[PDB]
RNA sequence: GUCAACCGAGCGUUGAUCCGAGGAUGUCCGAAUGGGGAAACCCGGCACGAGUGAUGUCGUGUCACCAGGCGCUGAAUAUAUAGGCGUCUGGGGGGAACGCGGGGAAGUGAAACAUCUCAGUACCCGUAGGAAGAGAAAACAAAAUGUGAUUCCGUGAGUAGUGGCGAGCGAAAGCGGAGGAUGGCUAAACCGUAUGCAUGUGAUACCGGGUAGGGGUUGUGUGUGCGGGGUUGUGGGACCUAUCUU
RNA sequence: GAGCCCGGUACGUGAAAACCCGACGUCUGUCUUGAUGGUGUUCCCGAGUAGCAGCGGGCCCGUGGAAUCUGCUGUGAAUCUG
RNA sequence: UUUGAAGAAUGAGCCUGCGAGUCAGGGACAUGUCGCGAGGUUAACCCGGGUGGGGUAGCCGCAGCGAAAGCGAGUCUGAAUAGGGCGUAUCCACACAAGAGUGUGUGGUGUAGUGGUGUGUUCUGGACCCGAAGCGGAGUGAUCUACCCAUGGCCAGGGUGAAGCGCGGGUAAGACCGCGUGGAGGCCCGAACCCACUUAGGUUGAAGACUGAGGGGAUGAGCUGUGGGUAGGGGUGAAAGGCCAA
RNA sequence: ACAGGCGUAGUCGAUGGACAACGGGUUGAUAUUCCCGUACCCGUGUAUGUGCGUCCAUGAUGAAUCAGCGGUACUAACCAUCCAAAACCACCGUGACCGCACCUUUCGGGGUGUGGCGUUGGUGGGGCUGCAUGGGACCUUCGUUGGUAGUAGUCAAGCGAUGG
RNA sequence: CCGGUGCUGGAAGGUUAAGAGGACCCGUUAACUCCCUUUGGGGGUGAAGCGGAGAAUUUAAGCCCCAGUAAACGGCGGUGGUA
RNA sequence: CUACAACUUGGUAUUGGUGCUCGAUACGGUUUGUGUAGGAUAGGUGGGAGACUGUGAAGCUCACACGCCAGUGUGGGUGGAGUCGUUGUUGAAAUACCACUCUGAUCGUAUUGGGCCUCUAACCUCGGACCGUAUAUCCGGUUCAGGGACAGUGCCUGGUGGGU
RNA sequence: GUGUAAGUGCACAAGGGAGCUUGACUGCGAGACGGACAUGUCGAGCAGGGACGAAAGUCGGGACUAGUGAUCCGGCACCUCU
């Protein structure tokens, strides 16, 4: 079994190292926890390793850097353009929670990753705004309002 | 625990031999192990048989 | 109608009784399926009607479970999953033989008996079909410049063999016939496109040449889907590159 | 104990309707933005598969020198000078 | 069926019906008959409303010996023409050697098989017919009986008088003793009820396990109704190899 | 493996629980069923009043808040504590091992370690403090009292569970 | 009475399967090394690869071994003389 | 007698990490070499007429090792300018120098397994708490708390085996 | 007295002693005995190569009759077989 890493761990290797491991390792601890990717092509693998690692550590939030994102994210609306059709006014396709996370970061700044984003719960499956519920915290949470434009 | 979920495998059945040559009937059980499948890497674990062949093969992600 | 007549009543040339084809009605049990149950008998919900001074009562529909689609919803819990709803399509049971895939004995013969035979028989399980299974060489063959998918008959042959070499068991190659479809379609390498996950020296990069405009057929990756591309054994096909071109 | 009495037979005729077989068209799809024959190299040709090992099944073949086919457990390759 | 049965060995009450060497296969051997004859014959299949016509793939005969390579009227063994084994259909004539039984050569004669089909035995089939105790597969049964579970019911009548409590005695308190209430018990006698020890009858019975007289338990480990459960190498068993529909 | 085995939610199952009728007469045959006399138990409608309410109004005055007090209260910690968390030491015992002491086999060996440590370890000691434990009690939170409007709520006939 | 057979407890040795190990040997032939005949066949060595048998070294329980156990299954003897 | 169920042993798969601790082979090295003729505990060998030297030799005081107590190798200080060549022996020359190296003891780089102490993520819990859930000691899910790469279960294998 | 049980034999010796030696062979074998079959027994003689003997000749174990086990399966050596 053989892996690239993504992080770096003791006794093994830093990040971009590719390892031969018991297929045990990486099966139960390395990759079920984000700390590797499966080492099957140098070109996929090599640049998903690197973008991995870099959002990793620029994704990162403290409980003080969580009070300071929750004021971040007190800015303006979030355009989202997306492809339908306006004799509806419902959406082609499906807004996906890399589409909101990509939006926040090129437009406002802030950086998060899909896994806090809540998108089902504001049904945003239409055209308007809607606003969108973010949970930075187990305690703290934060609120975006999220403007969609069809194509 | 001699039927795989994934692959079907089933227990093959022969003829165990003895010294004597005497035939008697046995199976021949999958090696079939109990796997916590995790469909999407969201991470709601669930509970299913799985067969070692399958378990190698990478048919099944325990995330 | 009949055993099967006897009485009483009627129909028929304006076509009866009869025979054929298609419709309507088809109580209740039965996979039985609204709930229940000791099969053919008890009790209902909902909607629409009928009926009483009103409860009682009567009709017509509809109400099981599971699987798969589809739309809403998304618990502990955050993404979300389980799950809950609503709705459309399916199943379930029966059948004499024949098929296919599994499980699989004993009496018996061996003049006892365990290996072996009986026998992959009896029986059991899961399944279709009008037939099923098999089928287009990772095949035979033996130096012949031979055959050319499968299946089914006749031979090969009770032979080569196998066997406490005991009882017994028992091929194939080849050859002669039945049928004709030596039939078809894909996956890969390449292209184009739509995406999902990433990212971007976010620029000198993405298109064949040249002129120029540009900063996203994303600059790069990748995976998935879809259209071309290809189906071959004297290897074939992709790329590359010369000649003619309905 | 019937060719000439009756039902029939030989031989002809008969379909409103339903069903089944054909046949001719609407209709459906495909080729024409395409084919023919030539030259020298890189990429592709079905993967936990093939092969090997342990225990079995079945082939004339009772594990035998035991090939080919196949089940379960491990180990586990190449893409055509394969 | 017996060495031997009229036998006091077996079977038959009588009559009439019914009741036992058959069939398949180009099977094996033998023997008749028919066709062709150094040849005989087709199988599958095709064409005919038929029993007819076609069908050369195969089989038998035609050369043997040897494990086999191989050789071939010879061949094997063998160092050997040196003997032996198998073979050259058989017979006739003539020569040459022996008279250890005759042999070798020449000449002539020339070789008989195979397809039906009848019959007798035989092979694989249940194989002349009837007949076990028992063996395996799948199911049916606890309405009888064994045990258990839930819920009900029943036990006439009459005795004995435990603990406790009270009084008196006793004592310092006690021990304990007498008299009163109380009414315990796998206690007592005894009907219903449940059993089954003795005897007599029955024994082609009233009854496929009873009856008449006596008999044991009879407030308990009691008897009984209703509904339910345990299933065959299994159940149940206060245990006898008992019970699980005579 | 297949066949199927158990079983939750429920739904069945009287031999039990709950529930309202007795006496007399009559036919050839039924009677707590028919009839006669007198009762009882579920529902429905109409009419009559009694008869309380919702709006309306009565009672609706009065409950919540602002604060204080006074400590629940994580927090830091303290009063600190049950045990001894963990190591420390020693005694005993001896893991191996090292010469040697012993049993020794009659004598020697040889093992053991009665020895050196030490740790198979055990036993004990006190502290290190830990373990968990609350409280006193701080923000917080709330109770009480002092106002804040007898002001905002509340509130009133009657049914009332599938729940206690 | 703990010898026998069980049961319980203890391994210092001996024996002991699979799985690990692959010494040595054999089959095949690249390349040689000898030849014998006249229009290519007969002897030897033989690397690498692919195979066939495979040994030494390892290894568990068990058994052999040492104790206890009879309200465990069990056993509880003969001969001669002698006041 | 031959088998089988059941129990039991070990290997391997599910099955992972860090540590010590070894045992094997490969690597960067040292070490040791008691036939005699002798400067004398003669590696066989190819380079061999010149090497170690002040990034500090002969000669002494000590550390440690083996010891065939015949002596070597080595650390430090001291010292300070040498030991050395066919030098003649001897089948075999130098302890002048360089390359693999074997009889053998060593360390660091690899691999391989063995034993042991550990950790959490595989796996397990009929331990708690929540959710599906109105009712659920079923079941699944989340989480906490414990085990933990053991156990369980496949495949291979040795035992016990009138239980059938 | 004859290796050994009993019988038939043996004094011509088959009994006692001495010298040499390996016929305690290879390939065969006319003719027979006895038998259900399977086994069992005698065999003159021919050839090769030997022993003793001058030679004739004798020798394919022992004075004779017991001292042994079919077939299947498998081991070892040789062969100009596949």
């Amino acid at each position: 079994m053989k892996l690239i890493l993504t992080a770096e761990v003791e006794h093994l290797g830093a990040a971009g190292d590719t390892v031969e491991v018991k297929d045990g390792y990486g099966r139960n601890y390395l990759l079920p926890r984000g700390l590797a990717i499966v080492a099957s092509r140098g070109a996929e693998r090599q640049a998903e390793e690197i973008r991995r690692a870099r959002e990793s550590k620029v994704i990162r939030d403290i409980e003080h850097a969580n009070e300071l994102k929750t004021a971040l994210e007190g800015l303006g609306d979030v355009t989202l353009s997306v492809n339908a059709a306006g004799d509806t006014g419902k959406l082609f396709g499906s807004v996906t929670a890399a589409d909101v996370v990509n939006a926040i970061k090129k437009a406002g700044g802030p950086n998060l990753d899909k896994r806090t984003v809540q998108l089902a719960k504001a049904h945003i499956k239409s055209v308007g705004t809607h606003p969108v519920t973010v949970k930075l915290h187990t305690g703290v949470e934060a609120k975006v309002s999220l403007n969609v434009v069809a194509q | 625990a001699a039927v795989c979920d994934i692959c079907g495998k089933g227990p093959g059945f022969g003829k165990s031999v003895s010294h004597s040559h005497r035939r008697t009937s046995r199976r021949w059980n999958p090696n079939i192990q109990p796997v916590r499948a995790v469909t999407r890497p969201g991470g709601n674990k669930q509970r299913i048989n799985a067969c070692t062949s399958c378990i190698k093969a990478g048919k099944v992600s325990r995330a």
